[PDB]
RNA sequence: GCGAUGAUCACCCCUUCUUUUUUGAAGGGGUGGGUACAAAUGGCAGUCUGACAAGU
């Protein structure tokens, strides 16, 4: 939905894109590693 | 996506912000400047190094033009580049949550319960 | 009381030239007063707006005059 | 719902 | 009646001051005397205030108004007075329960300390370190500083115990200490 | 811009009393006579000297018309510290509040206004200032308050009436010393709106010369204020 | 300052004053002399007085004062410039709180510093009530759970000061017949342990300071409630008193209030959900600070929220008359007959009934 | 005339001349940070919509 957001929630809102990005990577790796074995 | 509400407040938000912003800012005087005299050989004497008792850099300043007895950074300037240019998208957004609110505006009269014939004129009871 | 030499006469001149090449620095440059300039006419516009003051000026003057 | 959020008139 | 708010900044003197001086209008030789009488004219402020009252621009407030400002005034008076006579029991008591570390450090600060530990059975039971941290938010204790601040924290944990363990503590122990 | 936390420089103006604050940007600022509180909102400048902390307040040319008149570069101006100032048409202390700091605690402010609900505005920020004397009384009749004025070193008039120059010319007589100093504020729409702005200038200083001032300098607002000019005399009894 | 200002006043309405005759009588045995004064108003009045002088006012004697006023300190010994100055000061102030119309009881400002110390009070007075009960519980812990309120409890320790006395000591007047007696029960049970009569004292002195402010936080209530029927009559009948002070408090003057719409009076004190509803589009508040007023809770259901803008309007009305009057009496009758609208009002939108009979 | 009742252990403010000559002469303060308290008409921060509703 559109929106306008200040420059602190700007550099906040990109961080938990990131955080949540590299728990899927993570993530899915460790799947990888089990589904070999 | 948004409505009457959301909009309405964002510009609220941004003309005080504008408000604001100007005030920090300067601006440079660009009102006209006349001085009287006596006499006519006063006149073709005058210069303003003698009459401001000042140099010739100093009478271009009008805002700070220091007696001279009173004298006996790209980066920095870049930033105020950035400050200046940030009031003015503060200023290009006004305008435009101004037309949105204006069409969101509009839409509403039109939803409204009227004749419409362009309204035709009905004493609304 | 005016009583300056010729060699005192030279000290304070140079301190003319010590203090304003010291508030030079502080005048910013002439690049940069060019956009600055540009830019602050626009904001100025906007907000002193002068499309309705400049115009009504006008038409009380033309309300004024005779029409023959 | 920050993905369910888009983001305008970015400054 | 602003100006008087800056003469005598001693704020406790304003509540007795303002209780006798309730409008800046009644001024007389004999209540100058009076005024003088309360602290000292030595700052001048008697004969000040007199002056003042008469050359003042503070707006007249309602009779209302000013048996607010007097009976406020008083509450304040009566707190003053019950704090100092609270702290001369915090004094006594304090000698009576742990005479060693009052009579080491001092009554107050030996009450702070308990009261950060939470009770004289904790700090006696406390380490020497912790002890000197104990009382490192309010310098309670405070290079050649540091050690004389840990030597004296050693003493204070010396005290706390004989006073907790004692069930009537006296004071010959903490005079040598 | 100059947001909190900015730290600025601050030097002198040319004139005694005003100040500039450099830094990033350029403003211009007045010691503040009452520190740790603002009149109108504006915002203050704060500087530890040897150590006691003086305040200073920002000064918007925007607001006060004789702030305009600084940035245009006026040459001379009888506001200076310690000089008895008289400021006509004082609506509120957006401005008398900050001539009372450029004459500083020696110097006193005559403050004069009409209408009774600017006047409480304008009182109560005289509780603030001791050296501001408010004055409600119409200016068009200077002998009601001859009782509470001296002599006056310079006469400041920012009164938007028609027949400004006669409000001006009955407490420069009263009022203002030999050689002293007055300052007026000039809005032609007020005066005269048919005609364009620099024939009531012009007929503005006519009326001054009649009435033994002699004008200095004249200076028009732009861009701050539109239509005004702020016209610098003296006034010669002889 | 009260004779300089009558006699001030009487300069500006050109009225002689007695102080002005009295000092004059005694010039009048020079016979034919010359009388100089400023204004010819007051040269006017003077000639009529039929005193043995030739009172003069033209523009040539302006001269003779501005040098005498310029040079009035040393023409004046033993008061100083500074001196005059601060004279000048207060009375001009005192002229201006005349003129202006300016009385000691219709001042806002005192109202908003009122609320504030209400407030601080209620926060005040909480706390020593938390010390006396667990101070004090140590020696009787089963009272708090008993008797809740600070006041009564203090009062419990100043009648009984030790549990012993609770066999004898009488807490009818403070307490029930059923409430008395568990304090009794409990006594005899108890689980704190005694105490000094040193200790005794000083909680004794605690209560005493608990006990004493509750009257005067009593007092200060009543103090308010008089100044906004002084300041703001009509909102009081309206709206009332507490909620009424707390909106101009809100607001910070009284004018603040008057200038601002009915629509923000309704939601004055739930910006908080409002500025968080707007942003996230969700329903707005529709009480603010009103909800506390009595006729917000007679109503039920919706009809609080018609009831909430209905009133909010009436309150604008109110209001604005209260701030911007001249000449307003202080009775409050707009208030009245704003109130009576609001609950005629109320009884039809009350008299309506949605379900189908 | 020691000690387990406890010793020890953030930043900045060679040149010239000369010589019985391998000889002689000269050139405390400011920043930063931590703890508790008070004020700010300093910031987040922007005051909901607006003609219909109820009855036969």
């Amino acid at each position: 939905r559109a929106v306008v957001l200040g420059g602190d929630e700007k550099k906040a809102r990109s961080f938990i894109q990131k955080v949540l990005t590299i728990s899927k990577a993570k993530d899915s790796k460790r799947k990888e590693q089990k589904a070999s074995q | 996506t948004q409505d009457s509400n959301y909009v309405r407040t964002l510009r609220q938000i941004e003309l005080k912000k504008l408000e604001k912003g100007a005030k920090q800012l300067m601006f440079k005087s660009s009102g006209n400047h006349t001085i009287f005299v006596d006499s006519r050989e006063k006149m073709n004497e005058f210069t303003p190094e003698k009459f401001f008792n000042t140099t010739s850099e100093m009478v271009n300043r009008s805002e700070n033009r220091l007696t001279k007895d009173q004298l006996a950074k790209e980066s920095l300037d870049k930033k105020k580049l950035k400050k200046f240019k940030q009031v003015k998208q503060h200023l290009q957004r006004e305008t435009q949550l101004k037309q949105v609110q204006q069409r969101m505006d509009a839409q509403r009269e039109l939803l409204k319960k009227g004749s419409k014939k362009k309204w035709k004129k009905q004493r609304k009871r | 009381e005016g009583t300056l030499t010729d060699h005192e006469r030279k000290y304070l001149n140079k301190l003319i030239k010590r203090n304003s090449q010291n508030l030079r620095s502080w005048d910013l440059e002439e690049e940069v007063r060019d956009e600055l300039e540009d830019i602050q006419q626009s904001i100025l516009k906007d907000t002193v707006s002068t499309a309705n003051t400049d115009r009504s000026k006008r038409r009380r003057f033309k309300r004024k005059q005779f029409k023959e | 719902e920050d993905e369910d959020e888009e983001e305008v008139l970015a400054m | 009646f602003p100006e008087l708010a800056k003469l005598v900044p001693d704020n406790y003197t304003f509540a007795k001051l303002v209780l006798f001086i309730k409008d800046k209008a009644s001024l007389n030789d004999d209540s100058l005397h009076d005024l003088a009488a309360l602290l000292n004219e030595d700052s001048g402020i008697a004969q000040r205030v007199i002056d003042n009252a008469r050359i003042s621009m503070g707006q007249d407030i309602s009779e209302t108004d000013m048996e607010n400002v007097c009976v406020f005034a008083q509450r304040v008076a009566s707190l003053a007075d019950y704090r100092r006579q609270l702290y001369d029991y915090l004094c006594e008591k304090m000698h009576t329960v742990a005479p060693n570390l009052s009579e080491l450090i001092g009554e107050v600060i030996g009450a702070r300390l308990i009261s950060h530990a939470g009770s004289l059975t904790n700090l006696s039971k406390q380490a020497a370190s912790t002890v000197q941290i104990l009382g490192a938010e309010k310098a309670l204790f405070r290079k050649n500083k540091g050690r004389i601040s840990r030597y004296l924290a050693n003493k204070c944990s010396m005290a706390s115990r004989i006073d907790n363990y004692s069930e009537e503590p006296s004071n010959v122990f903490g005079s040598v200490l | 811009g100059a947001r909190g936390g900015a730290k600025v420089v601050i030097e002198p103006h040319r004139h005694a009393g005003v100040y500039i604050a450099r830094g990033k940007e350029d403003l211009l600022v007045t010691k503040n006579m009452a520190p740790g509180e603002s009149v109108y909102g504006e915002k203050r400048i704060s500087v530890e000297e040897p150590p006691t902390k003086v305040e200073y307040r920002v000064w918007n040319p925007f607001r006060s018309k004789l702030a305009a008149g600084i940035m245009g570069g006026l040459d001379e101006l009888f506001i200076a510290p310690g000089k008895k100032v008289l400021y006509l048409g004082a609506a509120s202390g957006t401005s008398v509040s900050h001539v009372s700091d450029v004459v500083g605690p020696e110097g006193v402010v005559y403050a004069v206004e009409f209408s009774h609900r600017p006047g409480r505005e304008l009182i109560s920020m005289a509780k603030k200032r001791p050296n501001i004397i408010p004055i409600i009384e119409d200016a068009r009749h200077p002998q009601k308050y001859r009782m509470l004025i001296g002599m006056v070193d310079c006469v400041f008039a920012d009164v938007a009436q028609p027949d400004q120059a006669r409000i001006i010319a009955l407490n420069s007589h009263m009022f203002l010393k030999d050689q002293g100093g007055v300052v007026i504020s000039i809005k032609a729409n007020c005066i005269d709106s048919t005609v364009d702005a620099e024939t009531v200038f012009a007929r503005e200083v006519q009326k001054l010369r009649e009435e033994r001032i002699k004008p200095l300098e004249q200076l028009t607002l732009e861009p701050y204020e539109r239509d005004h000019c702020i016209v610098v005399g003296r006034y010669m009894r002889s | 300052a009260a004779n300089a200002l009558e006699e001030a006043n009487s300069i500006i309405e050109g009225k002689v004053s007695s102080q002005l005759e009295k000092l004059l009588e005694e010039i009048k045995k020079d016979k034919k002399s010359t009388l100089i004064v400023s204004e010819t108003k007051l040269a006017n009045a003077i000639n009529k007085l039929g005193l043995n002088f030739n009172v003069v006012s033209d523009a040539v004697t302006l001269d003779i004062y501005r040098a005498i006023k310029e040079y009035l300190p040393e023409l004046l010994p033993g008061m100083s410039d500074n001196d005059l100055s601060k004279m000048s000061l207060g009375l001009a102030h005192s002229i201006g709180r005349h003129k202006l119309k300016f009385s000691a009881d219709k001042v806002d400002v005192m109202i908003i510093q009122a609320i504030a110390l209400l407030d601080d009070l209620d926060k005040e007075l909480n706390t020593y009530a938390m010390r006396c009960k667990e101070w004090y519980g140590w020696h009787f812990p089963e009272l708090a759970k008993i008797v809740t309120d600070s006041v009564a409890y203090a009062r419990i320790i100043l009648t009984m000061g030790i549990r012993s006395k609770a066999s004898e000591t009488d807490l009818s007047e403070i307490l029930p017949e059923e409430i008395e007696e568990r304090v009794k029960t409990a006594a005899e049970v108890s689980m704190g342990t005694e105490i000094t009569q040193t200790d005794l004292d000083n909680i004794n002195a605690l209560a005493e300071q608990i006990v004493e402010f509750a009257a005067y936080r009593e007092q200060l209530s009543n103090y308010l409630s008089a100044r906004m029927k002084a300041i703001a009559p009509n909102l009081t009948q309206l709206v009332g008193e507490l909620v009424g002070a707390r909106l101009i408090a809100h607001s910070g003057s009284l004018i603040s209030l008057a200038k601002s719409p009915a629509s923000t009076i309704q939601i004055l004190g739930a910006e908080k959900a409002l500025f968080r509803a707007l942003k996230t589009k969700h329903d707005t508040p529709k009480y603010g600070l009103l909800y506390h007023a009595s006729l917000v809770g007679q109503a039920t259901g919706k009809n609080k929220g018609k009831i909430a803008r209905v009133l909010a309007a009436k309150a604008a009305v109110s209001l604005r008359y209260d701030a911007l009057a001249e000449d307003r009496d202080d009775s409050g009758d707009i208030g009245l007959e704003s109130r009576a609208k609001v609950e005629n009002r109320l009884s039809q939108l009350e008299g309506r009934d949605l379900r189908t009979t």
